[PDB]
């Protein structure tokens, strides 16, 4: 007869959420974080299979709110720009006649309170017409002042995305499938496990995904519900698509001592190649990759349907255009130049017009706003487009797709789908032929 | 042969029992190594939860007179209603995950007798053997 | 019969010993399950103090060669000055609370020999039995 | 004779072994007893680190089938390459600090066999003695 | 015309009239597992072995 035998160290686990913590090397917000191991360990697990589900992966939720928390903490100790909310006296800026630049900035002046709380000083600064609005030269207002206060980001702190690793506490395991195929959820024939995750950069962007990871095999299409056009579609590329964006303005920073003590960085003068900031895209590369994407689409909609690509529905600029950070500066680009195509039934280069804003609102959050300091000198950078955030638009053939975003949990999820966290249960029992003596 | 953490997870329960310690070590792990700040109380909380997580079950093994754990026998007989399979149908043809899939239904029920029967009776008895 | 947490508190020490485990479990309990905030570091502090509170005495039982606790014998004889009563006057006619009322006077004194005598001598001895 | 905490630190390893418990007690110590504030999370952190510091190694002694610690034997033979000295050259003529000075070189190496060999083999074996 | 010197560098805060600045003897302690070592050697070069610890 068999008896109850007690076992400990049993290799079993249940899907469970706990509090994850970071790790990264030894700028943005990361210093108070445990350095990574010089030899991150892993182990493929043979005969071990189980389901993943990226759409209920609470790792995303934590990461999201943690990044937000970091953001706020990095701003509290910086200078508040409360006394900037004043009536502005502004005029057009006579760019090289006649007018290709459309101005876009105003030579605003105003009676400003200085360190000598008492006698004020008439000063001036160049502002983008996206930041200011006419009251009622003419009178203008900082747009934020009708919604909330605004804080100047410190000139020392940066916004450069840094690779972050996530680790689980003892008793919890980081599981990672290596299956090159994945529908977004279901069993994985090839499952491994790791100490911690790979370095993920906290890149904030809409519409286009930047500097992410690459997919293997073919282009990956992932969606909570492909047939439901109330949902959206994640597209992961196989090959990095280069994009090179430039701001050809060697401008200065007429910092103004609007104390007491604390200093404000206003916009000095704009000189150099007065052209609109824009992005350069390899056209043939875009066409080629887009095609590869359409192949996938064909595979989930039929071998006799029509695929069209267009821009967004419009509205809030933050959603309408492609937003991203380069070197502290915030760009808004008209991606109509990319998302304008079509496919049937079965250099060259592209220039994307961009705009610059200085007053921005993070993560759709209202109640506060952050002032970007102007960055001195010409700003230009390059990155890898590694995926798309697409939405699905008389429904028997032609379908139209367009870029979206808004919810930045989407961005974190586009990477964390490779991971899941489980809770180990060391204690188990089993029937064994054994009668225990004294 | 050293396999690695959970290296035997994809094997039969008999096979897996070979290397329970390789797992045991990292069940508590250890090491790890402007105030507050994000992570400031998260590494705190997590590292705490690890300790509790561990001891909560370790104490049960303390109560279930074994202590010298990973494996030990009892004087509680197995009730046939708790998944009636043969040893070769169990130990030589089933993983631990597959095992739990079934037996998990009677977890607290089995714990009842483990928490008690023997622990109660093994003692008293001894106290009586100490009479002389 | 399951009585409940401290269910035997109002009985003789002999009777109470029947169900020490029912209490033992909840001596550490476990489970439980804008930053800071009131309670934010209080649940923290309390849950910590529980762990310390437990182990501080558990280690003593580790030192006092038993480990398999709730009950164990020693090789230290009872000094008659420590409340000279008969077993029936003690075990069959006194609660644990009433017991402490008296014996608490010699707590550290008794701990001295428990902390030592046997722990010292049981060993060496064994080391010598291992000679052959 | 009570010496005090680390009172035998300046003696031979043989002599020092007499009073290991006097040290053992204070390895975890216990007691100790506007928000945040300096010290507010430092006493916190420190007291935590003490608990972890302790258990991290205590678990190893749990794995190394002894538990009844301070001293216990194994079934692992000493490799002569690990500082080849005689017992009188070691135990009767060397402090623990001096000992570590040398043997520390093979710490993890020795731990390998302690973590395993016996722990693996002592068991199975027993399981087989339980056949009848 | 005169100016408070601090105003060209930063803001300035008034110390509370109740709080004092009297130096108070502070003792430092290490957590369990750590020891506070103290040499009693009346001689010391700033570093090196101490005969009397
Ligand atoms: C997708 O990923 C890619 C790949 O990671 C990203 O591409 C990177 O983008 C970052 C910006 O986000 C670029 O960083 C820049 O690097 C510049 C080059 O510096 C190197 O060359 C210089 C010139 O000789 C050397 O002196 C440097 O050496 C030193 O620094 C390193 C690192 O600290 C040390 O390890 C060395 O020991 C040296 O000390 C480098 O080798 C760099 O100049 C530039 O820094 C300026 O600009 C930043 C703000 O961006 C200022 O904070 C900083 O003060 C610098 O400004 C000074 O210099 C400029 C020069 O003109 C002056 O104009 C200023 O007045 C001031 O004096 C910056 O760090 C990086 O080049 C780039 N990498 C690649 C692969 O191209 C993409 O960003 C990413 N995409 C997205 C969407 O983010
Ligand atoms: C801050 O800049 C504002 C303009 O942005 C200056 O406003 C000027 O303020 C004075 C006082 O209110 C006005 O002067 C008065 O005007 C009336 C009519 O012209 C005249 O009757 C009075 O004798 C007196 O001069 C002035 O008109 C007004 N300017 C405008 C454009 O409205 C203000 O002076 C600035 N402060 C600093 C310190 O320079
Ligand atoms: C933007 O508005 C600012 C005022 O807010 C204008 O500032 C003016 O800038 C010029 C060039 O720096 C200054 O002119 C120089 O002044 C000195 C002394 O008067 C003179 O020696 C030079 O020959 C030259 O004229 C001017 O004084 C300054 N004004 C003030 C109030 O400081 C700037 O012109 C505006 N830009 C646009 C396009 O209107
Ligand atoms: C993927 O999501 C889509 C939409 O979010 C789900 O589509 C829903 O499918 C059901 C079954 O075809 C439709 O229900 C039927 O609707 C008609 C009219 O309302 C009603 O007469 C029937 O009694 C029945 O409820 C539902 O309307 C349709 N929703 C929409 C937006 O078209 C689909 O079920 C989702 N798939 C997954 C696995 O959940
Ligand atoms: C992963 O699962 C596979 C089955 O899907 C397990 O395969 C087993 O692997 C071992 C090693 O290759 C085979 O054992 C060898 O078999 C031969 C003939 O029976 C015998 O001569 C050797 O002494 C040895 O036992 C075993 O037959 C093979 N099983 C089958 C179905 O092919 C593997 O064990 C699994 N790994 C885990 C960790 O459980
Ligand atoms: C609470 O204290 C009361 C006394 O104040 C304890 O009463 C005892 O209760 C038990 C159960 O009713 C009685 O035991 C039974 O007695 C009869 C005759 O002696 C015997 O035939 C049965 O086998 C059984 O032992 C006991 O006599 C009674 N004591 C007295 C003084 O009446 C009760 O035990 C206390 N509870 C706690 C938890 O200690
Ligand atoms: C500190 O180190 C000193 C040596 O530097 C140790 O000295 C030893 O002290 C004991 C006690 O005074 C001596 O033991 C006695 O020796 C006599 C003759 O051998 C014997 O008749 C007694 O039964 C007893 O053993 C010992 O000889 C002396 N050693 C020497 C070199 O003089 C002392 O033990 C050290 N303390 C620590 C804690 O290790
Ligand atoms: C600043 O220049 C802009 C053109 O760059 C002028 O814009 C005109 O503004 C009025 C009022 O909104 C409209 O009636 C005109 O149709 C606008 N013109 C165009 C080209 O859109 C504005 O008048 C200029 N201000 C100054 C003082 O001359
Ligand atoms: C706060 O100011 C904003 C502009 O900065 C106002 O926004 C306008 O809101 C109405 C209603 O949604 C729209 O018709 C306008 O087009 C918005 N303007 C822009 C710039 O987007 C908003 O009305 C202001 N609130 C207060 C109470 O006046
Ligand atoms: C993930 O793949 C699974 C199959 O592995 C898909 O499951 C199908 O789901 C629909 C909706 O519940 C059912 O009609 C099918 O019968 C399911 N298939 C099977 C095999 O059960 C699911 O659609 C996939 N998701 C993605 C986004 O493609
Ligand atoms: C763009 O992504 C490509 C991967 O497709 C990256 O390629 C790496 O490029 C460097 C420089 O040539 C090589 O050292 C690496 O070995 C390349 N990787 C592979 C996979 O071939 C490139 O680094 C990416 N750029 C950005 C800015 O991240
Ligand atoms: C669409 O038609 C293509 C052929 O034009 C089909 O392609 C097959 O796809 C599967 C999956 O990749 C392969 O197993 C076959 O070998 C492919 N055939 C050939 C000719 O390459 C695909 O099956 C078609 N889809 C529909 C729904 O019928
Ligand atoms: C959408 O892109 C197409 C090219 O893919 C653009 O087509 C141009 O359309 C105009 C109007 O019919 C013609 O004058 C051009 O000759 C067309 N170009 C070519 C390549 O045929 C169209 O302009 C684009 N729309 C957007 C808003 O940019
Ligand atoms: C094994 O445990 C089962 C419950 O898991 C016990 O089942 C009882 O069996 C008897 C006989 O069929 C019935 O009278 C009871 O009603 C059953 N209980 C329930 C919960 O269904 C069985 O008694 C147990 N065997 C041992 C020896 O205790
Ligand atoms: C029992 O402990 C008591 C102290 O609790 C010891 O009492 C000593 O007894 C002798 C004889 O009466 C006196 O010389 C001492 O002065 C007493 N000590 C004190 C503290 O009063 C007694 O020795 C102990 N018995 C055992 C066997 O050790
Ligand atoms: C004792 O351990 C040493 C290593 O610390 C072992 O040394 C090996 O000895 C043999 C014979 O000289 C050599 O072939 C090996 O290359 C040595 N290893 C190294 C690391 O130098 C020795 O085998 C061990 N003895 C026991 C019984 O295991
Ligand atoms: C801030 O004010 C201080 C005086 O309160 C200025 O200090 C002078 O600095 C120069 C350069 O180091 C020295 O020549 C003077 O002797 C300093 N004065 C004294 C009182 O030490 C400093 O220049 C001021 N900064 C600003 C921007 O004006
Ligand atoms: C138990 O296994 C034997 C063979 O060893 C088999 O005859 C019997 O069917 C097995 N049990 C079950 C419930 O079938
Ligand atoms: C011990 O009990 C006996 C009866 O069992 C009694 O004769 C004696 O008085 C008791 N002890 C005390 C101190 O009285
Ligand atoms: C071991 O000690 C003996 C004396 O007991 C001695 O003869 C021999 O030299 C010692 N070992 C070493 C390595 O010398």
């Amino acid at each position: 007869n068999l008896w109850v035998t007690v076992y400990y160290g049993v290799p079993v686990w249940k899907d469970a959420e706990t509090t994850l913590f970071c790790a990264s090397d030894a700028v943005w917000a990361t210093h108070a974080c445990v350095p990574t191991d010089p030899n991150p360990q892993e182990i493929h697990l043979e005969n071990v299979t189980e389901e993943f589900n990226m759409w209920k992966n609470n790792m995303v939720e934590q990461m999201h709110t943690d990044i937000i928390s970091l953001w706020d903490q990095s701003l509290k100790p910086c200078v508040k720009l409360t006394p900037l909310c004043v009536t502005l006296q502004c005029t057009n800026v006579t760019n090289n006649i006649t007018d290709d630049m459309r101005g876009e900035l105003k030579n605003c002046s105003f009676n400003m309170t200085t360190e000598l709380r008492d006698k004020k000083q008439k000063v001036y600064s160049l502002f983008y017409r996206l930041d200011v609005v006419q009251i009622n030269n003419k009178e203008y207002r900082l747009i934020n002042c009708n919604t909330s206060a605004i804080t100047q980001a410190c000139p020392k702190v940066s916004f450069e995305p840094i690779p972050i690793h996530y680790c689980a506490p003892a008793g919890f395991a980081i599981l990672k499938c290596k299956d090159k195929k994945f529908n977004g959820t279901g069993p994985c024939p090839s499952v491994s496990t790791v100490q911690c995750t790979h370095g993920i950069k906290p890149v904030v962007s809409t519409q286009l995904l930047l500097n992410g990871s690459l997919a293997e095999e073919e282009v990956m299409i992932r969606s909570e519900n492909i047939t439901n056009n109330a949902k959206n579609i994640l597209v992961q590329f196989n090959t990095p698509v280069q994009i090179n964006c430039t701001r050809p303005n060697n401008n200065t920073r007429k910092s103004i001592r609007i104390g007491p003590g604390q200093a404000f960085y206003a916009t000095g003068d704009i000189i150099g190649d007065i052209r609109q900031a824009h992005c350069n895209v390899s056209k043939a590369t875009w066409n080629e990759t887009l095609g590869k994407v359409v192949k996938q689409l064909r595979k989930h909609f039929g071998n006799n349907t029509i695929i069209r690509f267009a821009n967004s529905s419009g509205g809030d600029l933050e959603v309408t255009t492609h937003s991203f950070n380069c070197g502290g500066e915030f760009f808004y680009c008209n991606t109509s130049g990319l998302f304008n195509s079509t496919w049937i039934s079965n250099n060259d280069s592209i220039t994307l017009p961009c705009r610059i804003k200085q007053i921005i609102n993070m993560w759709q959050r209202i109640g506060q706003a952050m002032y970007a300091p102007p960055i001195q000198g010409v700003i230009r950078c390059v990155s890898n487009i590694t995926g798309l955030i697409l939405t699905r638009d008389t429904n028997s053939t032609t379908e139209t797709f367009r870029p979206g975003g808004g919810d930045m949990r989407d961005n974190w999820r586009s990477e964390l789908y490779k991971y899941k966290v489980v809770k180990i249960e060391p204690l188990g029992v089993a029937p064994t032929r054994c009668k225990r003596r004294v | 042969v050293f396999l690695g953490f959970l290296g035997a997870a994809g094997s039969t329960m008999g096979a897996a029992s070979m290397t329970l310690t390789v797992q045991a070590r990292n069940l508590l792990s250890g090491i790890v190594q402007l105030k507050l700040t994000v992570w400031g109380i998260k590494q705190l909380q997590a590292r705490v939860l690890a300790v509790e997580r561990y001891l909560r079950d370790q104490q049960l093994l303390g109560i279930w007179g074994c202590s010298g754990k990973l494996i030990c026998c009892t004087n509680v007989p197995w009730n046939s209603s708790w998944s009636n399979r043969n040893l070769s149908e169990i130990w030589d043809n089933m993983t631990w995950l597959q095992w739990d899939k079934e037996i998990s239904n009677y977890t607290q029920i089995i714990y009842g007798l483990l928490e008690e029967s023997q622990n109660q009776q093994e003692k008293n008895e001894q106290d009586l053997l100490a009479l002389d």
